[PDB]
């Protein structure tokens, strides 16, 4: 887990002595870091770090420092027997002192009263009550706890009980615990009604008790000793601290996830900075560290699957075709996780599962533990296959079976960065290795020396070999992208610049997805120019219509242009591979568009194929028309005729008188019956008279029969004009 | 979202209403009313009582004595509840279409307030305004009760079912456990200013998004002032409040979670007079729609199961306002295209629907806020986030493929896009983005794809105040110049742009080039504007629902306003959707209120009955969908909800040819002249083979194709095959298929089903008495190419296309059937090569060389072996093939393991190879660099070399010596 140091401050040691931060709290606002520094109350801003306040006033060193709910005032007490309520701007109104010094300050959550500890009796302090109700105790009290009610307050005790005195019933609970309570928390969180109280006892053991004093859940055995508790992320989480000088994330039942931030020395008090991911702790030293907790992001992906990490115990498993989710709980923290086929591996602090997933005949995706390695083990890399589980640290591949067995080993001369299984024979399996010196292999399980693919001079941080494994894509450190058409000579198809990750297709042979520094995708088919999206994230998939794209914890899936790629293709006349690029899907003016230019550029074949996709028999019939021309200059006529079938007939005729085919026009403009273009272009008089008896031939059943009679009279042909006319009924001219 | 009053119910004596609600299991209404009224009535909410507000069943119930106030439903089991001002409160069971009494209870203490439902229907809580609250069971069975302090105004239960809201009389929030009942917290208000205590006209939370990433602002907390405030969480510090001049009274969700509904009664002070006023929010507090019906008091107000009628109490009567939601949509290419909201999902699902091929595709959008199509291209502006206002206009084609993006910085209300540009309209700033040449004529062989891809865009960004030439060269700056007057609505033509202001003032632009052509003056503001196809005429919806049409001519642009002309003959009012004819600018259809009035030259029609949303208006047709249901059941949508309708023209058209001579046909389409006509004639002579009246309707059609078609059966001399190819003409195979049957010319009906591309339909006529194995190689490539690798491998092995079943087998890594194939190819060489380079890269190097023998060269066999690494493999494969150069490879062996400082290996390999004397040689030469520092190694070295030469002897059946020497020389 990635941890971030946003800033520090060190107190200067005095008469050679470090103080320490006994104690601090976070104001309701969350700028004001109020930590209990020695003697000195040093209030910081989080979001800079500066001293925004230096409050004195105090006789000795408090180990209690506390901040109202509300955040308009506050109370500081300690080792002077004194408790002085303070404003928000530190200022002293009424200054009290108590019999016995106080180690512990507890206001209420829900009132602005607070809790006094004395060695023999607990009171209430108010603004309006000046008077301090003093009710004994056993002894004198260690540390108090509110629940978020405010109503029940739990009170400490050397010998770990902690003691109840209800205001409503006079029954009292008391738990027993064999370790002195030197912190106990009230969870946030109320679960079906019941409270979490976690004790932390210093014989190694973390408790949960109810307000009833019963045990919840499972008890813990810890690798130190808890001092502070502080529940993190609404109480989702928890602080803890001790021999390990760390503080340290532990789950709702108790098991420990990781150490967030590391120490020096002993840690007082952490605290974290509530609706941020910042928090704060405080050491012996007088070191105290604002820490951002950036979250890290796990995830593995093969083929359409997903899987990544959420509460930090739980694996998120992803279907994104078929969009299915599930949830495995592992209570328990994971760092490195693989996945192949049906098969994932997950490992945990000193334990390793594996996990299988079938398609049943109840159409449900169920996961099963299948193999269980109980060691602890250190690696930089993980790769789960269906032989066996592969983790690889510094230069050393330890592949272990399904049960904690060696398998092999290879010792390359410099470290590998990278590990993926690109598939392979069960057994005879391959995975991709690329060390520190620029050198990618193929690792066969089964043959113990490694398969040379290529050399380079800048270290490989990230590779990936093709669906058909022929071609390889590589970046360097310098991120510069290059693919290499994999064989005895590695040829450089092309290289890119400024490249954060790379991804090839899955299901086609030659497409590959770049995700560019300035979050611009590409997409490359062949020799074609990228086409960007400009899509924030980076490219971790690539199907066949699809391309998946992670962004911090979004994880969102592309859609594929196919079409984009068809017009490139078409321009440049690539029409035999436009088909196969078209063939993904693309839309019906898209496949129109094909066969026309197909059939424009005198390649009917794609054009047959192109065509059974659009339901438009309008385009369709015109192949048939074809073939017995074909059978017995003469190639022109398909060119000119198409573009008259479009829906314009001028440029047709253009073309035509372009390839000299008069006579083809004359022919087309007689079967458009619009005789004065074909006037326009007539050439010879004999065409023209032609043009001409035709018109009248048309006249004389086009119901117009006065024109019909000039016509046939235009024709020379006396007793046709005759016979027209007679039937037009004008006699003045008979 | 349009809102029209489309009922009037008068509930019996004239009593005035107080409660209402409506059941979404059945469609239950209830209402209440004074001294003990309780009436239900069933309103049949299918389509059947949708277009006529079918009311099918009334039933009055008794048992109440006051005037009955609070009645709430229960879907899951349909249960009612109601009370009454007394204090009794009834439960009631349906039985055979009877309401039966289950449970009376009165308090008599204090008055009941309000109901609350969980949303699994188990739960009920009843309040009191002492503060009394009990929490009882779907049966009845008591779960607990409380006595809050003070006093309780309303109540609600929480989405998630573990907490209930509670609102009091002082106005303040508090979230109770749902089990505990103790004080869990209180939610904050940022609508209020807090100086004085309010009571709160409503409180209600949507639970349709409890299962959502991004929660929606389903809450609603709004007061007696009308401060209306939504909230997506109990305690979200970002509330998204909308304030309305209206004080409210009630408000309500749709069942859908979009729409909220607030109610007002304006009294008769201002000039309005007295009214029930219904506002319409969105879940963003986005002002929708508002309804005004005459009225003094409201009773209630309740929104119909399906989410498409609202129930209001006014006065003694109830009111059935039909609401239209804006539903995004469009329709293109014959393919349609919606949007839908899956519940768990913040993202919006786009579907794309060929339904001539009922092929479905489905995108996600997130944020999506408009769509639109034209020519074959469709047009998405989507929100990405929220949070930062950038608009994401995306340009997609049929299939939903993008072809291009762009992203704008401003908050952007209305868009549009014409066959070269889409246009955005803010408040005050127009953006325009000229993806393609308008000189450029969109044709087959240049769609509007590939003129927005190839060809440079162009993009602008002006004002509205500015006037704009061609001189003025184009920017990018966001002017905002303070206009008091901002835009409304806006319209998009081929060639001209129209903007409407609040004021009135309408602008008439040109786009290419850019110039403020023209103004207009108008009656108002324009809610919604539309053009006709060559921008003679224009309708505009007004704010007040009149919907009127204006000419404009472009002789009478000026730059003065001046008043635009109006066409006479069309005066609608509540018109809440619109089309225009693509071929004739005049003929335009309009959906008016629960009917459609389709015009032709500003006379009307016959109002046909109808309430599918309208898609397109194209040659004398009319295709519309029904997108009421079919959001039902979005995932799967069903070719009946595409309903096509006829004008008048086609219908007389349809009757003259149904019975009339084609005489008849031909002088209607001389008399009308429209090219649907002249298509019509011509199909029905084909029909009826009438070849000699079908080449005039088509040359007055101008179709030089059909006009070469009929030329073609002109030729044809057959009274049956010119039929077979008529009906094939028109799509209709089915029975050409049958045709060419009934003469058993399958030479011509295999042809048909092949170039169709049916090739399902090749087989089932090709196995029935080698094109056999291509229809199933076409198959086999239709489903690799859809992914579908197990039956893509099936019919490549059912055609024999070795090298497909090759890509399937590796894709699918079946390894052991990819070994297979070298049995089944040797009369053909690539195979072997093709599937040996496949398997040594997987590392099979066994079959792989194997299948390079049967290639006829085992030299790259042994090559690939040492590439892989199998030099014991490689040894015997160049021994087995007499290749003599074994030298070269032992001695690349020898320097590998000499590199991997492996001479255990290398010594056992020789042992094996019987090689002797320069194994022996190789070996001392470790020997002698092990001997400069530590040499009693170097002396057993030496004698198992002497041993080596020894043993030569019997391998056998100067250097005889000069080993034994160099033996003896450590010793």
């Amino acid at each position: 887990m990635h941890t971030s140091v946003r800033w520090s401050e060190t107190a200067d040691a005095v008469k050679g002595i470090r103080p320490p931060v006994n104690s601090l709290c976070y104001s309701p606002s969350g700028d004001y870091v109020v930590a209990s520094c020695g003697v000195r109350v040093l209030v910081y801003a989080a979001s800079t770090g500066t001293l925004l306040h230096s409050l004195m006033g105090h006789q000795d060193t408090i180990y209690c420092v506390d901040y109202s709910s509300d955040g308009k005032n506050f109370a500081s007490g300690g080792a002077d027997r004194t408790v002085i309520v303070w404003s928000s701007q530190g200022e002293g109104i009424v200054k009290y002192q108590h019999t016995e010094a106080i180690q512990a300050l507890a206001h209420n959550p829900t009132s602005s009263q607070l809790a006094s500890v004395s060695s023999v009796d607990w009171g209430i302090w108010s603004p309006e009550q000046p008077k301090v109700s003093k009710y004994s105790l056993p002894s004198k009290g260690l540390c108090a706890a509110w629940t978020p009610n405010g109503k029940t307050l739990a009170i400490g005790m050397l010998d770990g009980t902690v003691m109840m005195l209800s205001k409503t019933s006079e029954e009292k609970v008391i738990i027993r615990r064999p370790a002195p309570v030197w912190a106990l928390a009230f969870t946030p969180l109320r679960e079906n009604g019941i409270d979490v109280l976690a004790i932390g006892s210093w014989d190694q053991r973390l408790s949960f008790y109810n307000l009833s004093g019963t045990a919840v859940g499972r008890e813990r055995e810890l690798d130190f000793d808890p001092c502070s508790v502080s529940y993190f992320n609404d109480g989702e989480y928890i602080l803890l601290s001790g021999s390990d000088h760390k503080v340290t994330l532990f789950t709702k039942d108790g098991n420990r996830l990781i150490e967030l931030a590391s120490a020096d020395d002993w840690i007082w008090s952490a605290r974290q900075r509530p609706r941020q991911k910042q928090f704060c702790y405080g050491t012996n030293d007088g070191t105290i560290s604002c820490i951002d907790i950036t979250i890290s992001t796990v995830h593995t992906i093969y083929d359409d699957q997903y899987v990544f990490r959420k509460d930090m115990t739980n694996l998120v498993v992803h279907q994104l075709l078929v969009d299915r989710k599930m949830v495995i709980p592992c209570n328990e923290y994971v760092q490195k996780i693989a996945t192949f086929l049906d098969k994932l591996a997950v490992q945990l602090q000193e334990r390793v599962i594996v996990f299988e997933f079938f398609y049943d005949d109840d159409r449900t995706m169920r996961y099963q533990d299948i193999a269980q390695i109980r060691r602890r083990l250190e690696c930089s890399l993980l790769c789960v296959t269906t032989g066996a589980i592969i983790v690889s640290n510094d230069k050393r591949i330890t592949m272990y079976d399904f049960q904690g067995n060696k398998r092999r080993e290879w010792s390359m001369e410099s470290p590998v960065q990278l590990m993926k299984v690109v598939g392979g024979m069960e057994g005879r399996e391959i995975l991709l290795v690329g060390l520190n010196g620029g050198q990618v292999m193929k690792v066969f399980v089964d043959n113990p020396f490694p398969t040379l693919l290529h050399k380079g001079t800048a270290p490989v941080k990230s590779a990936e070999l093709s669906s058909s494994r022929s071609r390889l894509a590589v970046i360097d450190s310098t991120n510069t992208l290059q693919v290499l058409e994999l064989g005895e000579k590695n040829e450089l198809l092309f290289s890119e610049d400024n490249v954060t990750a790379v991804a090839f297709n899955i299901d086609v042979d030659d497409n590959i997805a770049f995700t560019t520094g300035d979050n611009t995708l590409h997409i490359k088919t062949g020799s074609l120019p990228a086409y960007q999206q400009a899509v924030r994230g980076i490219v971790v998939g690539f199907k066949a219509n699809h391309v998946f794209n992670l962004h911090y914890s979004n994880m969102m899936v592309l859609d594929v242009p196919h079409a984009h790629a068809l017009y490139k293709y078409v321009e440049m006349r690539d029409f035999d591979r436009a088909y196969e690029v078209a063939c993904l899907g693309v839309a019906d003016a898209d496949w129109k568009m094909l066969g026309l230019h197909a059939m424009s550029q005198l390649r009917l074949d794609i054009a047959r194929k192109a065509f059974t996709h659009i339901q438009d028999t309008k385009l369709v019939e015109l192949l048939k028309s074809l073939e017995l021309r074909r059978r017995q200059a003469k190639d022109s006529v398909l060119y000119g005729s198409i573009l008259a079938f479009q829906g314009k007939y001028n440029d047709a005729a253009r073309q035509f008188m372009k390839t000299g085919c008069e006579l083809k026009a004359v022919e087309m403009y007689c079967d458009l019956k619009m005789w004065d273009n074909a006037k326009k272009i007539c050439t010879d008089e004999k065409v023209l008279k032609d043009l001409i008896r035709q018109q009248a031939r048309w006249a004389e059943e086009s119901q117009n029969f006065v024109e019909a009679a000039s016509l046939y009279e235009s024709c020379g042909d006396y007793a046709k004009a005759i016979g027209m006319m007679g039937q037009a009924g004008q006699v003045e001219k008979l | 979202m349009f809102v029209y009053l489309s009922k009037r119910i008068a509930m019996p004596n004239g009593v005035k209403v107080t409660s209402i609600a409506w059941n979404d299991g059945q469609g239950w209404l209830a209402c209440g009313g004074e001294k003990g009224l309780l009436k239900v009535l069933k309103v049949d909410g299918g389509p059947q009582g949708q277009r006529s507000g079918g009311l099918s069943s009334s039933q009055t119930l008794e048992g109440h004595d006051t005037t009955v106030d609070l009645v709430t439903w229960n879907q899951q089991y349909c249960k009612l509840t109601s009370s009454d001002v007394s204090g009794r409160i009834i439960v009631w069971v349906l039985h055979k279409g009877m309401w039966f009494e289950e449970m009376v209870n009165n308090r008599n203490s204090s008055r009941v307030v309000d109901f609350a439902w969980n949303p699994s229907g188990t739960k009920i809580c009843i309040t009191y305004e002492d503060g009394a609250v009990i929490v009882g069971g779907v049966d009845g069975n008591r779960y607990w009760g409380r006595e809050l302090p003070y006093k309780l105004a309303k109540v609600c239960w929480g989405a998630d079912g573990n907490s209930i809201l509670f609102g009091t009389a002082t106005g303040e929030v508090y979230v109770h456990d749902a089990s505990s009942g103790e004080h869990l917290s209180q939610v904050e208000i940022k609508c209020n200013d807090g100086k004085a205590p309010s009571p709160l006209a409503g409180l209600s939370w949507h639970p349709a998004w409890v299962e959502r990433p991004e929660p929606l602002a389903t809450l609603a907390v709004c007061y007696q002032s009308g401060k209306l405030q939504l909230m997506t969480s109990i305690g979200d510090e970002t509330p998204c409040n909308v304030d309305r001049d209206l004080p409210a009274h009630f408000i309500s969700w749709n069942p859908s979670g979009t729409v909220l509904a607030v109610t007002a009664a304006t009294p008769a002070t201002e000039e309005n007079g007295p009214g029930i006023v219904t506002q319409f929010f969105s879940t963003e507090g986005v002002h929708l729609r508002t309804l005004r019906v005459s009225g003094k008091q409201c009773g209630g107000i309740t929104w119909e199961g399906g989410g498409l009628r609202v129930a209001i109490g006014v006065d003694s009567s109830v009111y059935f306002a039909n609401v239209r939601p804006n539903y995004k949509y469009c329709y293109f290419k014959k393919t349609a295209v919606f949007a839908f909201t899956v519940p768990d999902k913040v993202e919006e699902s786009v579907m794309f629907w060929n339904v001539n091929t009922n092929e479905r595709r489905t995108k996600s959008v997130r944020g999506l806020q408009y769509m639109n199509a034209c020519k074959d291209a469709c047009v998405l502006i989507s929100r990405p986030d929220t949070t930062q206002q950038q608009r994401m206009i995306q340009l997609v084609n049929a299939i939903g493929s993008p072809l291009e993006t762009r992203f704008i910085d401003m908050e952007l209300y209305t868009y549009d896009m014409n066959s070269s540009a889409v246009v955005c309209c803010g408040d005050e700033s127009i953006y325009i983005w000229q993806f393609r040449d308008p000189s450029t004529a969109v044709d087959a062989l240049d769609p509007i794809s590939m003129q927005a891809s190839r060809a440079e865009s162009q993009e602008r960004v002006i004002h509205v105040c500015d006037l704009v030439r061609g001189d003025t060269a184009p920017t990018m700056k966001v002017r905002s110049a303070l206009t008091n007057d901002l835009i409304s609505a806006m319209c998009v033509s081929e060639t001209h742009m129209f903007v409407s202001l609040e004021s009135g003032t309408l602008h008439v632009y040109q786009l290419s080039p850019l110039q403020l052509v023209s103004k207009y003056i108008l009656f108002a503001r324009a809610q919604s504007m539309s053009v006709n196809c060559n921008s003679t005429q224009l309708a505009v919806i007004h704010l007040g629902g009149i919907t009127n049409v204006y000419c404009i001519e472009r002789e009478k642009f000026s730059l003065v306003p001046c008043k635009a002309d109006t066409i006479d003959g069309v005066e609608l009012k509540d018109v809440w959707n619109l089309r225009w004819a693509v071929d004739d600018p005049h003929r335009f259809a309009v959906m008016e209120k629960t009917r459609m009035l389709v015009y032709n030259h500003g006379v009307a029609e016959e109002p046909v009955q109808s309430c599918a949303n309208l898609c397109k208006f194209k040659s004398l047709k009319i295709r519309t969908l029904q997108l009421d249901e079919l959001l039902l059941d979005p995932e799967r949508p069903r070719k009946d909800y595409i309903v096509d309708f006829e004008a008048q023209l086609l219908r007389d058209m349809r009757a003259v040819l149904r019975d009339g001579t084609a005489k008849e046909a031909y002088e209607f389409a001389e008399s009308h002249n429209t090219k649907k006509l002249w298509e019509l004639l011509a199909e029905h002579t084909l029909f009826q083979l009438d070849f000699t009246y079908a080449e005039v309707a088509f040359i007055h059609c101008k179709d030089y194709a059909a006009i070469q078609f009929v030329k073609r059966v002109r030729s044809l001399d057959d009274p049956k095959k010119q039929l077979a190819e008529v009906n094939a003409y028109y799509r209709r195979f089915d029975e050409a298929e049958r045709l060419y049957k009934d003469v058993d010319r399958k030479d011509l009906a295999l042809d048909l089903r092949y170039r169709l591309g049916d090739w399902f339909g090749v087989v089932r006529l090709v196995q029935e008495g080698a094109l056999l194995f291509q229809a199933w190689e076409n198959i086999g490539d239709h489903y690799a190419s859809r992914q579908k690798w197990s039956k893509a491998a099936q019919y490549y092995t059912q055609c024999r296309h070795y090298r497909k079943l090759a890509r399937i087998f590796y894709i699918i890594e079946d390894y052991e059937m990819l070994t297979q194939l070298i049995s089944m190819g040797e009369h053909d060489k690539e195979l072997m090569v093709t599937l040996g380079n496949m398997l040594l890269t997987v590392g099979l190097a066994e079959e792989a060389a194997k299948a390079f023998i049967a290639a006829n060269e085992p030299r790259m066999a042994v090559n690939g072996c040492v590439q892989v690494n199998m030099w014991n493999r490689a040894i015997a494969l160049a021994k087995e093939h007499r290749l003599e150069d074994v030298g070269q490879l032992l001695e690349k062996y020898a320097k590998y393991l000499i590199h991997r400082e492996r001479l255990t290996e290398a010594i056992e390999l020789y042992r094996k190879a019987g090689k002797h004397d320069e194994a022996a040689t190789l070996l001392a030469q470790l020997g002698k660099r092990a001997a400069l520092r530590d040499a009693l190694k170097a002396k057993k070295f030496y004698v198992l070399s002497a041993l080596e030469v020894q043993k030569y002897r019997t391998t056998a059946i100067r250097t005889l010596d000069a080993a034994w020497r160099g033996a003896e020389a450590y010793h």
